[PDB]
Formats: C-alpha cells, structure tokens, sequence
C-alpha cells in the first residue's frame, strides 16, 4: 500500500539521466550580483553570500579559480562536479541555481542556506544525543540511497560540508569529488578522518567508501570527536587501517553495533556493502525508531531549529579573509572547461 | 580523556579535503 522506493527511485534516475545527459550551462552572469561576504573556503576555491540585483534573493556562490584547479590537477573533478549538481535533485542535497564562467573563473550559485554549517553547531554543542545524530544520520542514508541508485558516489561526508537548513534539515553541499562510476574507481580524495581504509591503501574501491564515511560521521556527531584522530594525517591513516575502534562509554549497545559494522575494514562484512545493501542500515535496531518516509517528507519535528536572523544575516557562519574577485582580460583554460 | 586529547589536538578547526 505504500508508495514503492524502488518505484521513486526508479523514475528519479529517468529524471536524473535527462539532466545528465543535457547540462545546464551559462545561466546567469556575474553582474546579475552584488557580492556581500565570504561563508567558507575550502581547498579549491571559496564561497561567497551573494544577492541577486533583480529580485533581491540570497544566494551562495562558489568561485573556482581555473588556473588554480589545472594547477591542482582537479580539473575533471570539477567538470564533476558541476554535471552531478545540475543533474540531481533530492531534499536534503543543495540546489544549484545557477552557473556560469568567464576569462578566469567558474561559479556555482547555490541556494543559501543561513543556518550554518554542522561542523559549528557540533563543535560548539560538543556532542549530539543518539537521537540528534540519528535524525541527521537518517537524512545521509536516505542521501546515499538515491546517489547510489544513480551510480554516484559522493566521497566528502564530514560536518563541514553539511548545512542546517531553517526548517532542522540537512543540505548536503560541496560535490567536488563526486563522480558517477559503475564498478570500481581509483582516485585518492577525501578528507584524511573520513577515508575508508581501501582508498588509503590504495585499492579499487567503490561506494560503500560512502557507508564508512558514514560511520564516521555518527560516531562524530555523537562522541564529539572522531573515532580516528591525530595531529598528523599520517597517524591517523595508521588508525584507520587497524582499524580497531574504541567507543564512549555512553554510546548505546546498538550504536555501537551499527558503527562496527559501518566501520568494518572487510568490505564483504560492511553494512551497505552486502547482498542486501542499504537495507541492512535503515533496518538496523539503531534506527528502529526512524520513520523513513516521514524524513524523506520531511515531517518529522527537528531536534534544533538556527537562530534565524536573514534574510541575508550570517552570524551563523565564521569570518573568513576577503580577497577581490579578478577577472582577466585574456581568457584562461577554456579549452579544459569548454563543457562547465 | 579521549575528549580532552580531541581539544587539545590540531584538527579540531574545518579540515580540508586531500
Ligand atoms: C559548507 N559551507 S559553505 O562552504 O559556506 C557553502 C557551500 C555551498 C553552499 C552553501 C550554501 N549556504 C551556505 C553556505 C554554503
Ligand atoms: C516512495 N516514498 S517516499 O516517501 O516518497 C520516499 C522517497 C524517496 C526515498 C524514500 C526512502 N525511504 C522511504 C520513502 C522514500
């Protein structure tokens, strides 16, 4: 009597595949907005809170440097990125407006999300109870079904690339290494607490790298630290490859279940990764209390709403260093980023 | 205790991506 996930999901990849196949491109312009302030910066390039001259919405826009994406050799990746964006559509991942590029860079217009990232909210709360971190952890696995049903793999999972959105919910943002991929695929990316053990050691791996991730996650939002860490990333690679994994006197007896089985180094012993695939987590006694289509709809009450103050106010995010957006008068790269 | 070993590290800020 329910409404089928296989059926959902089935014309989502009919949908999805159109967008694929045909990308948007070149859908606003740079001075269609008026640039207001830094939100974050990661290791390709920033994101700015913009405001849209004609209609006076908010928006978050990523900049990419072209030379600085050859020069860090992530230029397939950022094509990837920017085809995944524009092709998916779910709840809990971010709306890509717009995009568009000229002589120097790459841009993403993205919907702004004014409540923060996770990261900030965790870190400052210190821990998240079971409860908390399971509504969070729902919306991911329910994420990490329909990439996966869409061959994807997202390979970034970590609070900083989470936003809270005003109504409690997650938006999951930052689809640099995101790649479709049917088998198996090589690159070393990631986040050093976040990789599963076969991309340390350089294997094949495929998307249940996403379902470590995930164990990752929980075990962070709910310990307040993660289950490796070092001052050094190579001391934390050591860690994940024991890949022993000791647990907070206070997690439950099934946290714990779920997070051994997430954070199993046997990739034929890893939850998401066996004959019954993400069944196996969403019926784990862990998240018996989860209403799946209740997230997925997005009735269920949210543990924590952020202090609203916007439209375009953002006290819920840090300061960050603003450098002026260049642009050149000889067009760089276009040849590489013909198809962005 | 493990959390005071997490504070007092170096990798309690955003961590970028490899
Ligand atoms: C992860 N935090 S951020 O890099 O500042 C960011 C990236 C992408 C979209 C965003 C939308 N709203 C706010 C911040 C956004
Ligand atoms: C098909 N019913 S639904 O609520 O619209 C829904 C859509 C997408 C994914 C889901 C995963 N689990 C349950 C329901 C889900």
């Amino acid at each position: 009597e329910q409404e089928s996930v296989k059926e959902f999901l089935a014309k989502a990849k009919e949908e999805f595949l159109k967008k694929w196949e045909s990308p948007s491109q070149n859908t606003a312009q740079l001075d269609h907005f008026d640039r207001i302030k830094t939100l974050g910066t990661g290791s390709f390039g920033r994101v700015m809170l913009v405001k849209h001259k004609e209609t006076g919405n908010h928006y978050a826009m990523k900049i990419l440097d072209k030379q600085k994406v050859v020069k860090l050799k992530q230029i397939e990746h950022t094509l990837n990125e920017k085809r995944i964006l524009q092709a998916v559509n779910f709840p809990f991942l971010v709306k890509l407006e717009f995009s568009f590029k000229d002589n120097s860079n790459l841009y993403m217009v993205m919907e702004y999300v004014p409540g923060g990232e996770m990261f900030s909210h965790l870190r400052r709360i210190g821990r998240f109870s079971e409860p908390h971190a399971r509504f969070y952890a729902a919306q991911i696995v329910l994420t990490f079904e329909y990439l996966h049903s869409l061959d994807l793999i997202y390979r970034d999972l970590k609070p900083e690339n989470l936003l809270i959105d005003q109504q409690g919910y997650i938006q999951v943002t930052d689809f640099g290494f995101a790649k479709r991929v049917k088998g198996r695929t090589w690159t070393l990316c990631g986040t050093p607490e976040y990789l599963a053990p076969e991309i340390i050691l350089s294997k094949g791996y495929n998307k249940a790298v996403d379902w470590w991730a995930l164990g990752v996650l929980i075990y962070e939002m709910a310990a307040g630290y993660p289950p490796f860490f070092a001052d050094q990333p190579i001391q934390i690679y050591e860690k994940i490859v024991s890949g022993k994994v000791r647990f907070p006197s206070h997690f439950s007896s099934d946290l714990k279940d779920l997070l051994r089985n997430l954070l199993q180094v046997d990739l034929t012993k890893r939850f998401g990764n066996l004959k019954n695939g993400v069944n196996d987590i969403k019926n784990h006694k862990w998240f018996a209390t989860t209403d799946w289509i209740a997230i997925y709809q997005r009735k269920v009450e949210a543990p924590f709403i952020p202090k609203f103050k916007g439209p375009g106010d953002t006290s819920n995010f840090d300061d960050y260093e603003e450098e002026e957006i260049r642009v050149s008068i000889n067009e760089k790269c276009g040849k590489e980023f013909t198809e962005f | 205790t493990t959390y005071a070993d997490f504070i007092a590290s170096g990798r309690t800020g955003r961590r970028n991506a490899i």
